[PDB]
């Protein structure tokens, strides 16, 4: 019964998932507490490094305020253990007795924010809601409340800054920043306005969330990095990579949940300009916010959470492409590198894997949206390798270089927080997180997060101080298959990435035994339709990318007919052309036939010049626009309503590029 | 793996040059179009290679050719994807059949080993033949004095289903005329043709019976072998079991009733330990054993009555299905009085909030009313414009529920339930279906804010509701 699947056999593997999490809190419990984190390897505590101020690193995850027990809070609700989950709270009452957080450290705002005060409004939201079956009741009494508040109180005069933008660190007890970290703290932030009623912080951190949106770039990309006082950005790059994701996370989450129009406009507007220059047929690649051009050959790790927001915006196959990638690097290392060159073993410029959590994330995301077998074998492996390669003594520890496959001694709280929750949910089909509640929102930290109407009512009236839509099956799904999983039989670029990227993708020593987690022959034999369970050719032709910097506005949504209409085309438009060669393997993996070239006029009838040139050897056509991956067939429009030199317009309404008509591109 | 058959086994590397008179010099070749990178080819190989070692012995050749390094012989070959498993035969390049079979080693032999023989076998002496060798297909025998015209469609027939059966051909001119199925599973019974000689010779007609009664009995269901039921399109009866025990004890009266209701519907055994998520996709909770009945043709599954899943954990005795039951649930299925089982969530009896949660089950009931005007958003709970809109919704079920009483408002999850009539091409999707015996359920497409659905039920509302001045009414209040 190996690889079936069954609801008795995922009940197993939710029970092993607990059991681990159990093993790694108690062990805490036992050695790390009463400090921040317990050493997995050496089974000590990883005190915070009082000695030297410097090591902004350590010093500014921890503040010496048991990090992994408040941490492990929400993961303890969500295991639905009430005695458990008890224990715990009244563990974080003794250790704060006096109801606030006065502990000399200085911290950094946004991962204390999403840590902590996430964990403490998630975890008063369980306690308080009758419905959850980790209801407190009697024996809560807002203390979980009480201390967020407290620890808000003391992180918000971060933002008494000159522009209203959070300093990146602060002292609790008493200059560069990333977007994420300037703009992000606004939802949780938000999440306690409403608890409380205080619209104080809602109104600061959704100031400062505005003023970063606001520094964007005429891309609608924004730069990672700013400094607050001078509004200044350090680097151009860009993308959904670390520093970055937590801003569209929370555009995005913060539009679902506080039901703010704003917000989501915000995050149709970046979503497009990610899409349109960042998108790339296998990942987000990182460009320059200015131009839009690439800027380093590397995708970082944390970019794995975006298929999960994908999957919650709606864009199943995007999601799927994104993951995919990042199931083949986690084949490659046995564990997804800090960063990963798709460019041309000293390809990894930060090859540490401290344990991530964005790829189990975003596993468990599409196993939700798709319901297919194939995420829930990818978890299978990810518990598996948990088990034999991660867990230690003392806790689980990841690798310190997967080059050489040593593991670091520590555990990072994100480990127990979302890891092990993220795991256990992928496995745990009946939780009520998703058979219940059906409206909760995870934060960045996976802490979850729902406002009761009653709430939401009572701040709205007491205060001083087309739409969108979600794809319904992913396109690659073909009718109904109850037999095999329908990634594994019909998506056919699942090993393009293997191919593309093979110079890339070089197996360390350690990895030599390890198989593709899809090619577990017990999971393969079960879930592969031998009908479609087949490759597809690669293209052999020339691909190459133009951009067409027309002027007007961008239109976020253009509309599908197998067609896709532009009305209008203004701003920077990626389009991903295709050279059509006689006798060559296209995009698609058809041959290209003489019929492709026959009826072509190369004659430019808005131009005379054109007409002598013309007076063939390859053709045009385009593949992808604005990151949109044209179905095969594929034509395109663009509504009328050019000076660039070498563009023209033939009979047949077909934009030139170098005199060669491009089949697929029209302009109506 | 590789992908790449090792140099010591007995597959045949073959390039761009040497493949065309390796063709030539060989009758039978099954050529493999692999790629080195790509994993389903991967899989293929440890069970390719043990097919040509086992096959080597019969002569079969098995070659490989790598579409990374013999680019232009794969593109001569118009190979769609990889691994293309192509035969070719009679030293003919450019005739190329198709291998369709699942990729097991098992099966490429059974496969190739067919494609040696010729399509339809002559024997002297049937039972000779029958012992001589063991057979893993239904063998189809016309025996006796043979018409030209049903000799013709016969041949026809076995060219077209070389692959799903074997064909045998014993004429003798004193017996009469006696075509006969032979299932692997009881050689000793044949399914002998009582229907008249002269239809039998249509092509229609034999491939209605092959198709019919070209099935084991009660045989073990699988991804593999699903199309042969498909393609009979009898309704499919599925037994989950979870142990060999269980299945033993359930054989008799399942093989009595396949035996019994032969041509109405086919019965199944699928083994629930590997096929437990199948059960889910018959709109059947996973509580085996368990008895479904399936109707391809009209999508509507059948079974026997289903524990809660409260009941199923407090219960720890292994279920066990009425044989009464079963024989009473296919009876009726037969009949057609029975009722199909739609897939749904445990019906929400309590309703804590206004908007009232709609389940498969009761949705169409409760959409039909024409008493009240209801308005059914359909969502999914991993899409966010959903959750986005479930506290307007929730404030507007409860600004109707206290107002007149006569506008219903609701939501159905349609990832965990099917709603049969309605199109949804997205998430979420607002429908209102208007109040009165004949009234057209009209779709939203408007912005779903508070005033803009207000106005959209009162506009397209059989019962004309103002809701927005209602909402004003307590709002002053
Ligand atoms: C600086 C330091 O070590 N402070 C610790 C604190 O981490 C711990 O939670 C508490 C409980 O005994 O005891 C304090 O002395
Ligand atoms: C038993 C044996 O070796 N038979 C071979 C046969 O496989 C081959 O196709 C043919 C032409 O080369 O020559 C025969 O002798
Ligand atoms: C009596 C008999 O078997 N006749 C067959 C005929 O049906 C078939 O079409 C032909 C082609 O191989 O071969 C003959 O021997
Ligand atoms: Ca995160």
């Amino acid at each position: 019964d190996a690889y079936s699947f069954t609801s008795k056999e995922l009940k197993a593997y939710k029970q092993e998932v607990k059991e681990l999490f159990y093993f790694g809190f108690d062990n805490y419990l036992e050695h790390g507490y009463p400090y921040d984190e317990v050493k997995p390897i050496s089974c000590v505590p990883k005190k915070r490094n009082f000695e030297d101020p410097t090591d902004q690193g350590t010093n500014d995850i921890l503040g010496n305020f048991t990090i992994t027990l408040i941490d492990s809070l929400t993961t303890i609700a969500i295991l639905e253990d009430r005695p458990q989950f008890l224990k715990a709270v009244r563990l974080v009452e003794r250790t704060f007795p006096d109801g606030n957080f006065d502990i000399d450290s200085t911290i950094q705002v946004f991962e204390i924010t999403i840590r902590v005060i996430g964990s403490l409004l998630s975890s008063h939201l369980y306690a308080t809601d009758p419905t959850k079956a980790v209801y407190l009741g009697d024996d809560y009494d807002g203390s979980l409340l009480r201390l967020a508040q407290n620890m808000a109180d003391r992180l918000l005069p971060a933002y008494l800054t000159s522009t209203g933008l959070p300093m990146p660190r602060r002292n609790i007890k008493r200059t560069e920043n990333n977007v994420a970290a300037m703009a992000s703290p606004m939802f949780e932030f938000t999440i306690l306005s409403y608890l409380t009623g205080d619209p104080k912080y809602e109104k600061v951190t959704r100031y400062a969330f505005d003023k970063t949106w606001s520094l964007r770039t005429g891309l609608d990309l924004l730069p990672m990095s700013f400094h607050p006082e001078k509004l200044t950005p350090y680097t151009p790059m860009t993308g959904i990579g670390a520093s970055i994701d937590s801003l569209f996370e929370y555009a995005l989450k913060g539009a679902i949940l506080f039901d703010d129009s704003e917000l989501m406009e915000v995050w149709n507007v970046a979503y497009e300009a990610l899409k349109t220059n960042c998108k790339n047929d296998w990942f987000f690649a990182n460009v320059m916010a200015d131009t839009g051009h690439l800027f380093v050959p590397w995708i970082d790790s944390l970019s794995a959470f975006f298929s999960g927001l994908q999957v919650l915006a709606g864009d199943l196959d995007d999601a799927i492409a994104n993951h995919l990638m990042f199931l083949k690097m986690w084949n490659t290392f046995g564990g997804i590198p800090e960063r990963w060159n798709f460019s041309p073993d000293n390809i990894l410029p930060l090859e540490w894997y401290p344990l991530r959590p964005e790829f189990f994330e975003s596993t468990y995301f599409l196993y939700r949206a798709t319901k297919d077998p194939f995420y829930l074998n990818i978890g299978v492996h990810l518990l598996k390798d948990l088990k034999q390669r991660f867990k230690s003594n003392c806790g689980f520890a990841g690798f310190q270089n997967v080059i050489t496959g040593e593991l670091q001694d520590r555990m990072e709280t994100f480990v127990l927080s979302e890891t092990l929750k993220y795991l256990y949910l992928l496995f745990d089909e009946e939780n009520e997180l998703h058979n219940s509640a059906s409206d909760v929102i995870f934060s960045t930290e996976a802490h979850p997060m729902w406002l009761p109407q009653e709430v939401r009512s009572n701040y709205k009236r007491n205060a001083k101080f087309l739409p969108g839509t979600c794809s319904i099956k992913p396109h690659h799904v073909i009718g109904d298959e109850f037999w095999y999983s329908p990634m594994l039989s019909n998506f056919d670029r699942l090993f393009e990435i293997d191919s593309r990227f093979a110079a890339t993708l070089i197996k360390p020593s350690h990895m030599h035994n390890y198989n593709a987690i899809e090619l577990e022959p017990g999971f393969y034999n079960r879930w592969s339709n031998p009908q479609f369970s087949t490759c597809l050719i690669p293209p052999t032709t020339e691909i190459f990318e133009l951009l067409f910097d027309l002027p007007g506005y961008h239109q976020l949504n253009p509309l599908m007919l197998k067609t896709i209409t532009f009305e209008t085309f203004g701003g920077r438009s990626r389009l991903k052309i295709e050279k059509l060669q006689i006798y060559q393997i296209d995009y698609y993996g058809d041959l290209i036939t003489a019929s492709t070239f026959q009826d072509v006029s190369r004659k430019d009838i808005f131009s005379n010049a054109c007409d002598a040139v013309a007076s063939p050897t390859y053709l045009y056509r385009v593949v992808a626009i604005n990151g949109r991956i044209l179905p095969r067939h594929g034509s395109v429009q663009i509504k009328k309503h050019f000076k660039m030199d070498g563009i023209g317009i033939n009979d047949h309404s077909q934009l030139m590029l170098e005199c060669t008509p491009i089949i697929n591109l029209f302009i109506v | 793996q590789e992908a790449v058959a090792p140099e010591d086994s007995a597959v045949v590397k073959l390039a761009t040059d040497s493949f065309n008179e390796y063709i030539q010099s060989h009758d039978l070749v099954l050529a493999e179009f692999f790629a080195p990178w790509c994993g389903h080819c991967k899989n293929m190989a440890p069970e390719y290679v043990k097919a040509a070692e086992t096959l080597v012995e019969k002569n079969i050749t098995l070659a490989q050719i790598d579409c990374t390094e013999n680019q232009d012989l794969c593109m001569e070959h118009n190979i769609p994807g990889f691994p293309s498993l192509k035969i070719f035969k009679n030293s003919d390049v450019n005739n190329s059949i198709d291998y369709e079979g699942p990729r097991t080693a098992e099966a490429i032999v059974q496969f190739m080993i067919k494609q040696s023989q010729p399509a339809v076998a002559v024997v002297a002496d049937l039972p000779a033949y029958l012992a001589n060798e063991t057979f893993v297909t239904p063998v189809i025998v016309q025996s006796g004095k043979i018409d030209a015209d049903f000799n013709a469609t016969f041949y026809s027939m076995a060219n077209k289903h070389f692959n799903d059966y074997d064909f045998v051909s014993a004429e003798n001119a004193d017996d009469d005329f006696k075509l006969s199925i032979y299932l692997p599973s009881a050689m000793d019974e044949p399914v002998v043709y009582n229907g008249k000689k002269a239809d039998i010779a249509d092509a229609d007609v034999f491939e209605k019976w092959l198709q019919v009664e070209a099935l084991p009995y009660f045989g073990e269901i699988d991804g593999s072998v699903f199309a042969q039921y498909v393609e009979s399109g009898l309704p499919l009866g599925y037994l989950f079991y979870n142990d060999e025990e269980e299945l033993e004890e359930y054989k008799p009266l399942f093989t009595e009733l396949a035996k019994k209701n032969r041509g109405l519907m086919n019965f199944v055994s699928i083994d629930a330990r590997k096929f437990g998520r199948h059960a889910g996709n018959l709109n059947m909770k996973e509580q085996f054993p368990l008895f479904a009945i399936h109707d391809m043709t009209e999508d509507l599954k059948y079974g026997l009555p289903q524990l809660s899943e409260e009941a199923f954990d407090e219960l720890s005795d292994k279920i066990v299905l009425e044989s009464k039951a079963i024989e009473s649930l296919v009876k009726d299925f037969l009949k057609g009085d029975a009722s199909p089982i739609v897939k749904s969530q445990e019906i929400f009896e309590n309703q804590d909030s206004s908007v009232f949660q709609l389940v498969g089950k009761n949705h169409d009931e409760i959409v039909n009313d024409p008493k009240k005007d209801v308005l059914v958003l359909y969502y999914a709970p991993w899409c966010g414009h959903c959750k986005r809109l479930a506290p307007t919704y929730q404030e507007l079920a409860d600004t109707y529920a206290n107002a007149t009483s006569d506008v219903l408002i609701a939501k159905l999850d349609h990832t965990e339930n099917d709603v049969r009539g309605v199109v949804i091409e997205g998430y979420p999707t607002i429908v209102l279906y208007p109040g009165g015996k004949k009234s057209e359920s009209v779709v939203y497409q408007g912005s779903r804010s508070l005033d803009s659905l207000f106005d959209f039920i009162k506009e397209n509302g059989h019962f004309d509701v103002d809701g927005k001045a209602l909402y004003e009414e307590a709002q002053e209040k």
